[PDB]
């Protein structure tokens, strides 16, 4: 760990102290958090592949087609990249190493996302590309971490898709291949047809076993909101902040977290 | 064969500066790197307030005590050097006076780089503690303290090592 | 000299080796800063190893002291089994030292960890400190036996 | 003389290399040890067994070093030099043997005690297979500065 | 008096490479294994046999190296310069192809693990594969034994 | 004179090279079934096969080993060197080629592996691959085979 | 003299290269024959030419390497240098040569297999390039020759 | 004298770096190439060009290894250290050259078949460049005439 | 007397490495053309300049390579020990020019090409650019010459 | 003897090793420097300390060069092996000092500059910490004057 | 004898080295001016100066090395050790200076190429910064002549 000595400790620094420092309203906080990185501009790859899940977002809001531009400039400019339909979905393949993915599952553009069953897809492509450039990161604890939300998020997904999509008619081999190494191989999640049946074997996945507990909110729901308790485990993987390592992403999930907390908390 | 019995034939005089000289560079290449790291963390919290720039102040004083010590050394070593005379500095005796004298350079210079790297990477972490928690200084100073204990450790020894010389 | 550098070597081996162990004694540090962010009780505790550490490389120094007034070598002449036997011990016991440090502060990272968190295995953490520290320890006197077997 | 030399530095090869070998192991043991401890207090005494096991291991390495400084004697008669060669290569040897054991045992119990926060026979699986490499470790440590003492002879 | 000292460094280089091997081929199978029980603990007990092979590699290379170390004393048997460096050359092939088994074993140990996760007939093939695997060390040390034999033939 | 020792020398480092070789393309070989077994048991059954005939190299090394170690011997002849260096010249070229050829059965090993899963006919292109390096492998031990009986000096 | 160890050298090292070069080549054409059998196995048939050109380039090397250290006979001609020189160099230029060709003859290979599964045209293309290619082994014969000349050009 | 170990060195080295080269940007063509093929066959039998550069390498470093050997006669020449060095030098030129001809000649190759496709001009324009560097090797071939005829002064 | 071995050596070395700086700024300047290629056809022109500027530098490598071979004369004013040294040096000073001359012009014409399909106004700047590099391989040619010049003198 | 080449590689030596480090931590300020100066060109002007400390360690490199020139005078001393090997050793130790020091200095003058553009505090403090690297700078400075002093002898 | 040979040859590596670092600054210096010229005609023809400090800083190169194989001189003393070692120290002194400030300069001017784009304040103080870079050489460049001057090292 003398790495960090030698060099980037400065930046290491702030990042800790911005993190340490944050414990409508969602949009503004976002839209500070998203100042903060800007005003920043190893974990710094880390938090590039964080910004590239949150553009991925806004690509997929964007890749679509209803004052788009507008709902753009409401997200934050991290989720909403300066940088940045077929045309459209393209364009935001470069600079964005999400964004590919998610155009190379909507073959047809805005009417393959589209926001009931198609987007889920598309986003979830988008995810997986994500996932691949934090990858890209040589590994690490971190990379850890990311490979488990990774993994949660391909279970959640599967659990929606035995849920809902059935109906929807997404085909079970292309609804696993659409819940994406560990998100990668969920044939457990997989085995059950029936939404009952695989709700549990979803469960059975370590990202959502011993976090998701009665799940009366979370593995009963569709979209990805199976690993909702594992989300803010994760989040309090981060409460450790153990130091010389790549905390940059866990910084802004953090941050993320709480924005989220203040948006739910609303009106008192 | 001949080769192994020219590789024993050696100048003590050279190997006596350098115990001298390489030493003291040594020390203050470590103590830089560890001015370096406290200088990187400061910058990264001086944001908040200077408690953390007065912490790393202290390692700074740690590791000007380090090079203190590596001048006094210096110093020893051009006292301490032996008669080695200009014709006679070919005496199995000014042999062992430059051994000697050569691992006391070494034992010296090297730990002190290595107290000047951990007293860094310290008051990094230090400097990063107490601009989390403002009460947290005092843990802090404790291990500056430890830092500057193990280079005064490694200035004893060079001093103890000052009386080796037995060269003519 | 070959004999007084082979024994100058034996001694500085074991030196190199506190030497190391202070770089144990940083990554100590560095954990018990994250240690006692969370609390003061927790920073004095975690501290207290690091303490340990540096009074380590202390013993050490004073061991290479010892040394340094038994380097006379006109007492003792050392052939080449002599010194190749003093330079080969003294850096097993180096090598031994520095892996025992490599260790403590491994197992000091882990305790200031611990020490973050509630107590819990506390106990169980400084007796992985007391093993490292032990090692280390038979590593010294194991140097003490190699410096002292010299002569015919 | 040549003999001695020799014998002393494969002598200490082996308390080095086995040394280095098992605190390797002892650290990657002991990674997974912390991790099960703080997982939880109940499987915290089981998974710390591995760490002292393996820190015995490597003392005991580190005394077979005191052995074997009998094992070749500069103060007798001084045989041919390949006899001292000779007990270079057992304290390599022995070295080398101690080491990869070693290294293993705790590469193997790194994994074992990291998992046995989930279930604690785990941990003592864990220490089963550690244990079935770290006795190895020490008798081929041993064994070399064994054989370093008894091929001093030289017909 | 070139001859006993390279064939002890060969005996050595023997133990060594044995030791490595049978060290990649443990922790690979250690890790393998650790994992194996989180699924099912039961069928840890079965993973445990690539464990078992590579200890007995180790100590046929171990047993090998004692043999060579054995024949030391000049009186005691006949051996020309370039006998003792054919004793050195037949240590070390057999403790490299001791090293190099081992390593393939373990690999070996640690995708039958991940086979005793599937179903467990691929664990039955992956047994059959590691003894194919493992017969190579005692190919190597039959080898070895047979060149030191040559080497012990001198004049 | 001390040539033979390095003969000697020679023909262990062909026999541990080629042993290498072959032990490594082995791992990948059994990897790449443990893959397929995984997949289909019936896929699991032929990729058996490149194991052997891996292990076939590492056996015909350790045979050439055995004879260049029975070519040494002070009965036959007085020590030379030319003799000792030939057959250790020929021992470590043996090696060399046995050991590239391992690792190129390896390789081979895992491609036809995923290619059996993919397809029979795949299956028997990769079997028609192995047997070409198992060829590249005879013909390598054959060139050492013939170096070592160039013997005469 | 010292002339057969250098030319015994060039012989070894000829057929060392040769062996490493068939090897890399080999296994980019198995992947690539793979990845066509995968995609389409009729294909996968005519996709066996590269592997076939870069195995006959290895023979040719192995061939050229056996042809030149036959003529090596003590008996035939008195210690010389100049000979065992010759012939080292023969086997290096040639073993070098053949290594090349076959690293980029198998690169070009699996390239051309996929271009082949792509398009039918791309596969004369591809046999285009790998006759191209072949130029390198033709040089290395034709540096082996002049060498083997040259070494009887001896005096 | 040392004659043999000299130009026999320069002779053998002057063909293996220019064939590695050689094969190292005709591989990198013949990818190229093939990615073209698979855009279309027109540019397939456009990118031709590369693949003869590349060859037009290897003859010239061949030939210059051919006069090298020629300029051998021992018989003819007294055993000069001269003469030996200025094949040496000269087979070291083309050597070099080869080698960095032939990574240029692959840099350049990929550029033009992603050319073919992009335009039909920017090929025309980069046979420009390719014959350029073809140039250069050529004019290094030629230095390397001169360094065999500076041989001329030893006899 | 074997002075010669190392002037033949130095002799060759200068035009070895030349040819490589040469041909690593060629391919460098290609890969730049072809990249810059299909968007601005028109550009050929300026794409030919770093061609030309590898070319100078292989011409100067050769020309210095030829007055090096033609400073190796035995029959009259024997070599001594000097003249080889002194070739070695002067071929390596040149061959060490020429490298750093051809990464440099590779370089910057890549990023000449780069700057072609937009703005093509900055071609006299790309140009400056270009000469500016060459100079630095003309300061070698020369000072190849000069250090060339004292190996007469040397035979005393 | 050859005390006179010892002597004068060392002084050579010694310069390098100071230009190269006072270079990299004058690169390294200089990069931070103009990082920092895009926001506020108003703070970048006063961002003249790593121009200052590239300049103080540029001309104590060259102090102690010259100095080290100055004590081969073979005609005040004939000089022997030892004194030169003394000497070079010396100036070597000088100069590598130099440029660890000026390495960190303007690593730590790197984050300097953007702690300045953050506030002039920061400012302030990393104008202190300069100091403290300059300090150290200067006394290996003086150990190599000491040392040369000593070559005299 | 051969001493100022050893001389010449550092005086070459000198200019050499000059030579490598004004390159790699005038690469980074155009990298930086391409950008510049992207962003705005009007800022390139600003940003020239840096290139001509790097041609500034070889043709010192250039020159001290001139100066150095004018110091060379047979008629000025008989061979002697001493002239070749200080040619060669203060040649490899200011060769390596320039490339280090060369190498940094270069990095320098990268910055405040895209620095001046932004903002055209910020250009002065790159000026005065580049200044000094180019001013540590030229004390470098300095330090290398007095060695040179001190030639008279015998009588």
């Amino acid at each position: 760990a003398m790495t960090f000595n030698i060099h980037g400790g400065y930046l290491e620094a702030i990042v800790r102290g911005y993190r340490a420092g944050l414990l409508t309203i969602v949009e503004k906080c976002t839209l500070k958090l998203v100042d903060e990185y800007k005003h920043m501009l190893p974990l710094s790859t880390f938090l590039e592949y964080i910004t590239y899940g949150h553009m991925i977002d806004n690509v997929v809001l964007i890749v679509t087609g209803r004052d788009v531009q507008e709902l753009l400039e409401k997200c934050h400019p991290l989720g909403m990249f300066d940088s940045i339909m077929r045309e459209l979905y393209r364009l935001v393949l470069v600079d964005t190493p999400l964004a590919p993915y998610f155009s190379e599952c909507i073959t047809s553009e805005d009417l393959d996302d589209m926001n009931i069953e198609i987007m889920r897809n598309t986003l979830y492509k988008a995810y997986l590309e994500d996932f691949y450039k934090f990858c890209q990161k040589l590994g690490g604890a971190t990379a850890e971490i990311m490979s488990d939300l990774l993994a949660f998020e391909a279970d959640r997904r599967a659990v929606n898709i035995t849920i809902n999509s059935i109906g929807t008619e997404l085909t079970r081999d292309d609804r696993r291949k659409l819940y994406s190494l560990y998100p990668y191989g969920h044939e457990e999640l997989a085995v059950c047809e029936d939404i009952d049946q695989v709700r549990g074997v979803m469960e059975k996945y370590p990202p959502y076993q011993s976090i998701f507990s009665k799940l009366s909110y979370g593995e009963s729901q569709m979209l990805d909101k199976a690993f909702y308790e594992e989300e803010v485990k994760r989040l309090c993987l981060a409460f450790e902040q153990q130091f010389h390592y790549g905390v940059f992403f866990a910084y802004m999930r953090l941050r993320e977290q709480e924005i989220r907390n203040l948006m739910w908390i609303s009106e008192c | 064969s001949s080769w192994s019995r020219a590789l024993v034939k050696i100048s003590p005089y050279t190997f006596s500066a350098i115990g001298i000289a390489v030493a003291i560079g040594v020390s203050v290449l470590g103590a830089a790197w560890g001015i370096y790291i406290t200088g990187s963390s400061l910058i990264g919290a001086a944001i908040k307030a200077p408690r953390i720039t007065s912490k790393n102040l202290i390692s700074v004083i740690f590791c000007e005590a380090v090079a203190i010590y590596g001048v006094i050394v210096a110093i020893i070593l051009q006292t301490k050097l032996e008669s080695v005379p200009a014709s006679q500095i070919y005496a199995p005796e000014s042999l062992r006076a430059g051994y000697a004298i050569f691992a006391s350079g070494i034992i010296v210079g090297f730990a002190n780089l290595v107290c000047g790297l951990c007293v860094g990477i310290i008051g990094s972490s230090c400097a990063l503690s107490d601009a989390q928690n403002s009460s947290l200084f005092v843990k802090i100073l404790v291990i500056e303290i430890f830092g500057s204990a193990l280079g005064l450790f490694g200035v004893i020894v060079g001093i103890i090592m000052s009386a080796q010389a037995s060269w003519p | 000299t070959a004999p007084f550098f082979g024994f100058l070597g034996a001694a500085a081996a074991l030196v190199f080796s506190c030497m190391g162990a202070a770089y144990g004694t940083a990554k100590s540090g560095v954990g018990v800063a994250s240690m006692g962010v969370m609390r003061p009780e927790l920073v004095m505790k975690s501290i207290v190893p690091v303490v340990m550490a540096g009074v380590l490389g202390i013993y050490g120094l004073i061991i290479a002291v010892i040394i340094s007034t038994g380097i006379n070598p006109k007492a003792k002449s050392y052939y080449l089994f002599d010194g190749y036997a003093h330079l080969s011990s003294g850096l097993a016991c180096g090598l031994a030292g520095l892996s025992a440090g490599m260790a403590i502060g491994i197992v000091g990272d882990a305790g200031v960890r611990a020490n973050a968190q509630q107590p819990k295995l506390f106990v169980g953490m400084i007796l992985i400190l007391i093993f490292a520290e032990a090692l280390a320890l038979y590593g010294l006197i194991v140097g003490i036996i190699l410096s002292s077997r010299a002569g015919q």
